[PDB]
């Protein structure tokens, strides 16, 4: 179970699809 | 990998207000350092991925 | 004028245990489902409480260290405010509160008060309800005055059938002056009733003086109704708060019980 | 442009192929707004300089000012006061000042006395009876009442000070009637040689000079900020703005951010909204009773994507979680421009076809620099 | 107070009573013109304005 202030999350290259076509 | 993450240190310590940054001015290099430490986190999130 | 009864002596207090009472919003700040640190004057969660009672009739002064937790359960309007000061004899400023039959007054004037001073259901005195007086000689510095509605008004609950509690903090800080209420309806004989509710910042007024001690106001060779009073003390003290969907205080913890 | 941007940021005259960070993008402020309660306790400057009859100087009145707004508006933008002047404060500033008690002390002199009244002043009215403090940092104010308090026969109702023991410490007023000792004698019953009564009326009949005519006399004054501000000028206020980044101050809470109307509801005590991190999302028009969610300006990291210096100049920027509706506030030229999950894209055409991963943008999105 | 005070007054020394915003540093103001610190314009010498 899982932007403010100048702080900033940035997403991973590979999106959870991405992952799930390797895997 | 965990979440990556970057900072505008100037918003961050100074938010808004103009002041403030030229008296940040006065502490040189450090609102970069930090951003090229951050930025070397976040590439490596997807290297390990 | 003064209308002296020594009439009992200085009975010892009886004591109670406060459960869970006497929690405030600290602030005017709206939160939602999230755990609140609030760090402040607080009355310690089940700490002794002193409690009176009014043949049966209590009013004595005690002093006001810091700030103070008030309460009754009645019927049928017995009580109508407090004196709040430090000397109470006009070498100092002084702050009334009254309630009448809707209104409030809330004032600070070089007051001289009495031994045992009080305001009863006026039938006579000068005349019928004669006006916010008799508690006092002459103000002669009323600098602050201020009024409203139904400061302790009155609810339906089938014409209030149950002793209705009636519960107040009153706070000091930075010179202003500081008041939260709630009002609920509960069944019990005599004793401060175990559950949990918060109380709201009802009103604040920037009077700025030294205070120490505080006396109840209350109302009748004559005849009277009959209900109980209780005091506690605010001590320092951490709370963690739980804000609800809604944002009004639902749940408390003392962080040192 | 862009390309020069990396070259200062990288400090170098060349740049390699890859995604270079540059100074941050942020939506500016579109306006000011200030937000406050309209105007209620106007202060009750009426039962000052328009009560109908005055106090005589000799025993001038005070009133005790408290709990109010000291609005100056219709006071000092009006001419109809000959001699208004303040003493450590602008009259301007007032607005912009606040206090903690105030008083008006209220009487009617001659007009040859207006001057003595003004701290560090003599003569009988300022020896004798009304002194201000040479530190006295209020405000004298004064009007030409010729029309008002002469009598025909001269109104004598109206009384001073023509005698004193010693000059007087500030606001002294004194009631004594006793009789003066101008000799060396000791006064004895109501008059005598060198024996005097202390005071005197003034003749003010609708004839008299600029000079024997009767002025009205206020002097406002303050004890200053040793305790809360219970007396203040107006704080304004201007229009509600919406759906915009605004620099708000709402009831004295700063900051810069978009307001949009809120789902949440209040309980009427309450006036800013908390986050789990203790920072403001939400506030209360304090005119209208509504809540308005506050929401940080669009801001991002600039990256700037290039193939390398020698190989090419061309180069495109990623503006990190921006919407693209929002970069054209800033290259708003566009024509092609991509809105990706990683942010706005900017002078990088869109390919259908999937090749391998070159320059990493994020979220699937790769860049390289081809036919 | 020897060198440049007078028995009735050294009425040649003058300080600068008002101005529209704060002088900027080593900023001189030689303007003699009216302040006009009410509305009412003073397209004029004098006036309680
Ligand atoms: C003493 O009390 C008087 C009554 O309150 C007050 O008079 C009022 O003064 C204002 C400003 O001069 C006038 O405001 C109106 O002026 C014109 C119409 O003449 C309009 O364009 C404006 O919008 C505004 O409505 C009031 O009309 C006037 N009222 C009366 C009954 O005369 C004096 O200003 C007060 N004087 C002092 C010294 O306090
Ligand atoms: C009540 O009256 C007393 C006496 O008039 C006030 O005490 C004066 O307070 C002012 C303001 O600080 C001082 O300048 C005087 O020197 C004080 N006089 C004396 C004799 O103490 C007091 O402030 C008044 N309080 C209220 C609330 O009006
Ligand atoms: C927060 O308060 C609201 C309003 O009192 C509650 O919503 C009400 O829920 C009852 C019972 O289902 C309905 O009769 C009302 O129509 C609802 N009000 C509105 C405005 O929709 C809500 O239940 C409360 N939440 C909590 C957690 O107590
Ligand atoms: C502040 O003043 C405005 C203007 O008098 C008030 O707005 C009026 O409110 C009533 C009831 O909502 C409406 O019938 C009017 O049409 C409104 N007029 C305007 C011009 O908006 C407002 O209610 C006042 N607010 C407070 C907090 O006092
Ligand atoms: C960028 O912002 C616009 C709004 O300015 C978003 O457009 C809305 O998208 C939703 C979901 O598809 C629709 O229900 C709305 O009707 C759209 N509004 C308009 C005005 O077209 C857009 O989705 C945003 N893009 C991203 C990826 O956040
Ligand atoms: C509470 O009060 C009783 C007296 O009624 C006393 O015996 C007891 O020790 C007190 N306890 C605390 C924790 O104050
Ligand atoms: C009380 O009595 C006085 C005269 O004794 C009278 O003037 C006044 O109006 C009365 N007040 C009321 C409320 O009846
Ligand atoms: C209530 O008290 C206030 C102040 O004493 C007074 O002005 C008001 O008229 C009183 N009203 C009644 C109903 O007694
Ligand atoms: C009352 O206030 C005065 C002045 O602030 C202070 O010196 C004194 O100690 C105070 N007394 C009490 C009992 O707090
Ligand atoms: C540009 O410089 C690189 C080395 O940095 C070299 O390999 C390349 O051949 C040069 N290109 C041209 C067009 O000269
Ligand atoms: C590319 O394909 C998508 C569907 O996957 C389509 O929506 C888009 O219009 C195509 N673009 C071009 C340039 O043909």
């Amino acid at each position: 179970t899982l932007k403010f202030n100048g702080l900033t999350v940035l997403p991973p290259l590979l999106t959870d699809e991405m992952i799930a076509q390797y895997t | 990998s965990m979440t990556k993450t970057s900072v505008d240190c100037t918003m961050y310590i100074c938010g808004d207000s103009t002041e403030c940054s030229n008296l940040l001015l006065q502490y040189g290099s450090f609102c970069t350092q930090l951003n090229r430490a951050l930025t070397g986190i976040a590439v490596e999130q997807d290297k390990n991925t | 004028q003064c209308v002296n009864l020594r009439t009992r002596t200085q009975l010892p207090p009886a004591y109670t245990n406060s459960f869970t009472r006497g929690v405030y919003y600290p602030d005017k700040v709206f939160r939602s489902s999230v755990l609140h640190s609030t760090q402040d004057l607080f009355l310690p969660f089940f700490s002794n409480v002193t409690w009176f009672h009014a043949k049966r009739f209590d009013n004595p002064v005690l002093p006001f260290n810091d700030g103070v937790y008030f309460a009754s359960t009645e019927k049928s309007n017995i009580i109508r405010g407090w004196i709040f000061g430090t000397t109470l004899d006009s070498k100092t400023q002084s702050l009334l509160i009254v309630n009448n039959a809707t209104n409030v007054v809330i004032k600070v004037c070089e007051f001289q008060f009495c031994n045992d001073p009080f305001l009863d259901v006026y039938y006579h005195k000068n005349n019928k309800s004669w006006m916010e007086s008799g508690v006092y000689s002459s103000a002669n510095n009323c600098t602050f005055e201020y009024v409203s509605q139904p400061f302790l008004m009155d609810l339906e609950g089938k014409q209030g059938n149950f002793k209705n509690l009636r519960e107040f903090v009153f706070k000091n800080i930075d010179g202003y002056f500081k008041i939260y209420s709630k009002h609920t309806p509960i069944n019990l004989v005599r004793d401060l009733p175990q559950g949990f509710s918060a109380l709201e910042p009802l009103v604040d007024l920037p009077i700025g003086i030294n205070i120490t001690r505080f006396q109840t106001l209350l109302a009748l060779g004559w005849t009277a109704g009959a209900a109980a009073y209780y005091v506690g003390y605010l001590q320092p003290r951490t709370f963690l708060l739980k804000y609800n969907e809604n944002g009004t205080i639902t749940d408390a913890v003392d962080c040192a019980l | 442009d862009p390309l020069s941007e990396t070259k200062c940021t990288l400090k170098s005259f060349t740049v390699e192929k890859g995604i270079y960070q540059t100074s941050n993008f942020r939506v500016q402020p579109t306006e000011s707004i200030v937000r406050f309660p309209n105007i209620t306790n106007l202060c009750p400057f009426g039962e000052v300089f328009n009560a109908t009859r005055f106090a005589s100087v000799y025993a001038w009145n005070r009133k005790r000012i408290s709990n109010c707004v000291a609005d100056y508006s219709v006071l000092y933008n009006s001419a109809s006061f000959s001699t208004f002047k303040c003493y450590g404060v602008s009259p301007t500033k007032l607005n912009d000042l606040c206090f903690t008690n105030v008083y008006a002390d209220s009487f009617v002199i001659r007009g040859d006395e207006v001057r003595q009244i003004a701290p560090g002043q003599t003569g009988k009215i300022a020896d004798y009876n009304y002194k201000l403090p040479d530190d006295f940092t209020g405000c004298v104010i004064a009007w030409n009442s010729n029309n008002l308090d002469s009598k025909v026969g001269g109104n004598y109702n109206y009384r001073y000070r023509l005698f004193r023991k010693s000059n007087l410490k500030p606001f002294e007023r004194d009631i004594s009637t006793e009789i003066y000792q101008a000799g060396s004698k000791p006064c004895n019953g109501v008059e005598g040689f060198n024996c005097y009564f202390p005071l005197q009326s003034y003749g003010f009949q609708p004839t008299n000079g600029v000079g024997y005519q009767p002025y009205r006399v206020v002097v406002l004054s303050f004890e200053l900020l040793h305790a809360p501000a219970t007396v203040c000028g107006p704080k304004k206020s201007t229009n509600l703005v919406k759906n915009k980044c605004v620099n708000f101050n709402f009831n004295g809470l700063t900051g810069t951010g978009v307001l949009t109307e809120s789902n949440k509801k209040f309980l009427p005590f309450q006036q800013f909204g908390r986050d789990i991190a203790d920072t403001t999302d939400a506030v209360r028009d304090p005119q209208t009773l509504e809540i308005l969610d506050i929401t940080p300006c669009s801001f991002g990291g600039v990256s700037v994507i290039t193939p390398g210096t020698n190989t090419s100049n061309q180069v495109a920027v990623l503006y990190q979680g921006v919407n693209c509706t929002e970069v054209p506030v800033a290259y708003s030229t566009g024509s092609n421009v991509f809105q990706t999950r990683a942010g706005c894209l900017i002078g990088a055409e869109h390919v259908n076809n999937s090749y391998e991963c070159d320059i990493p943008i994020g979220a699937g999105i790769c860049a390289s620099y081809q036919t």
